[PDB]
This record gives structure tokens, C-alpha cells and sequence, in this order.
């Protein structure tokens, strides 16, 4: 019985990290995917 | 070759009810949090 | 100058971003490892 309480907060613990990770990582690609955009017209925009 | 076998036998039997009486009173003390970071609990898990 | 001073403003935003992205990026990667850890220890709760 204590291990089962033990393993069920672990695994709601377990749960938020991934969901936080899915987050976290679909942030990064959206601000990466933004960071090379705004280089390219700084590129760009440099030339003219 | 039986005889060592037996002698072992009876050793990792106390070794294993060792372990889990270790285990029981290890993840009591632990807090949730601390759990989910402590290095023992997870290298007992291993072990067992 | 104009064109220089804008293009001087969004360089400066730029490395901002690249910082935030930076910490961001490596915040991901300790919740990443968290996860990991959380589940290995799920796993071995599960087990017991």
C-alpha cells in the first residue's frame, strides 16, 4: 500500500515533467523557427 | 556445488528481506519531492 | 542612419531572444532529465 501511494505521486509527478517537456519544447521550436525568420530579413535588410 | 548453492540461497534471502524492509522505511522518511530526486531509493530499485 | 539605428534595435532584440531561448532551452533539458528520472522510478514502483 505505501509503495502504491508512493508509485501514483510519482506518477502524477512523472506526468506534469512530460507535459512541461511537450511545452517547453514546442516554445523553443516556435521561438527558434521566429529567431531564423527575423535573420533572414535582418540579412536582407542588411544587403539593401 | 549444492552445498555453496544452499549457503547462498539462505544468504540472498536475508539480503532481499534486508531490502525491503529498507525500502518500506526509506520512502516513509522521504518526502514526495525528495523521493522522486533521491539517489538511494533509485539505485535500490535497481539492486532489487 | 535611420535604416542602421532600426537594424542596430533588432539585432539588440535578437541576442535578447537568443538568451531567452538559451536559458529556455536548457530549462527544457533539466524537466527532460527530471522526467526521466521520475519515470525510472515509476518503472521500479511498478515492479515492486
Amino acid at each position: 500500500n505505501i509503495l502504491a501511494e508512493t508509485q501514483n505521486k510519482v506518477q502524477g509527478l512523472q506526468e506534469e515533467l512530460k507535459v512541461k517537456m511537450v511545452e517547453v519544447n514546442k516554445q523553443r521550436e516556435e521561438t527558434d523557427i521566429l529567431i531564423e525568420k527575423v535573420g533572414k530579413e535582418s540579412a536582407l535588410a542588411e544587403e539593401e | 556445488a549444492k552445498q555453496d548453492l544452499v549457503k547462498k540461497q539462505n544468504e540472498y534471502a536475508v539480503t532481499l528481506d534486508k531490502l525491503e524492509s529498507d525500502l518500506l522505511q526509506s520512502l516513509s522518511e522521504a518526502d514526495p519531492a525528495t523521493i522522486l530526486d533521491n539517489t538511494e531509493l533509485i539505485q535500490n530499485l535497481d539492486k532489487t | 542612419a535611420e535604416l542602421n539605428a532600426r537594424v542596430n534595435s533588432l539585432k539588440r532584440q535578437l541576442e535578447e531572444a537568443e538568451a531567452r531561448k538559451m536559458i529556455v532551452e536548457q530549462d527544457a533539458a533539466r524537466c527532460q532529465s527530471r522526467l526521466s528520472a521520475a519515470e525510472n522510478l515509476v518503472n521500479g514502483l511498478a515492479g515492486e
